[PDB]
């Protein structure tokens, strides 16, 4: 529902708020799929920045993996990219980042 | 102009005929300057930078720029393809001052897209003196246009350690 809604019942501040809790949660609570699902779409509005929590809120998600995560992880990174600059460079950076460390030790590091 | 045997003089002689423009009607101007662009195997150029200087200044005179705003973009782009062939100049440094001036994006917008390309186009020397130029710019100016120049620029970094 909130998912939905919200999409279509706006406002981006909400957003904010959801996004750093979510940001923890990941899978924990499974259903991958829809949850990217979703996570695809938050994105998909503009907003540098709202494209931006999805990629964070991953942090802790990713690191943990989940039904099928761990592979296909380290594919959808490559999958999805960007540029428009400082856009571009949340893209290049986030890997630059993953870039600079061993990606497991690099998920440990950062998530704290 | 499929009289592609397309004789220099003429295409020489259009500034006279641009002259004229300075009566406006921007619709009309406009067509003209994709017109103009065309001619130019970057030369007959100079003579023309020079007046397009002189058309800066004009362009800067009082102004309450309503149509000749949009000539402006337009101009930019003409302009833009030119240098792309050519080797261009001095009269570059100062459209980079010109924006310093200006407030509005589209033209920070463009600005930007000079970002990219010279970032591509790197001979260098230039960049340098107006990455002062545009130290100055900076330091005399804030915004948030601004703001995000900073980001690129910053992400670009050389020298002066």
């Amino acid at each position: 529902h909130l998912c939905e809604f919200i999409e279509d019942c706006e406002f981006t501040v909400l957003a904010t708020r959801i996004l750093h809790l979510l940001g923890q949660e990941g899978p924990k609570t499974n259903n991958p799929s829809k949850y990217i699902r979703f996570i695809y779409n938050r994105v998909v509005l503009e907003h540098e920045e709202v494209r931006a929590g999805a990629v964070s809120a991953l942090a802790k998600f990713g690191a943990q993996n989940e039904e099928m995560l761990p592979s296909i992880l380290v594919l959808l990174k490559r999958c999805v990219m960007d540029d428009d600059n400082e856009v571009r460079d949340r893209a290049t950076f986030y890997l630059n980042v993953l870039e600079q460390k061993q990606k497991a030790l690099n998920a440990g590091y950062i998530l704290n | 102009k499929e009289h592609p045997a397309h004789e220099r003089v003429l295409q020489d002689l259009v500034m006279d005929i641009l002259r004229v423009l300075s009566t406006p009607d921007l619709e009309v101007r406009k067509k003209t300057l994709q017109l103009a662009l065309d001619l130019v195997s970057s030369r007959n150029v100079e003579e023309l930078v020079i007046v397009l200087k002189k058309e800066v200044i004009k362009t800067n005179n009082v102004s309450e720029h309503e149509d000749t705003d949009k000539y402006r973009q337009l101009l930019v782009r003409t302009l833009h393809s030119c240098s792309v062939r050519f080797p261009d100049m001095a009269a570059n440094v100062i459209p980079v001052l010109m924006e310093f001036l200006s407030d509005s994006n589209e033209a920070a917008a463009a600005d930007v897209l000079e970002f990219v390309r010279e970032a591509i186009q790197r001979f260098d020397n230039l960049r340098m003196l107006i990455v002062e130029k545009m130290l100055e710019v900076f330091h005399a100016i804030k915004s948030v246009k601004i703001y995000r120049g900073a980001l690129w620029i910053l992400g670009e970094y050389c020298s002066t350690k």
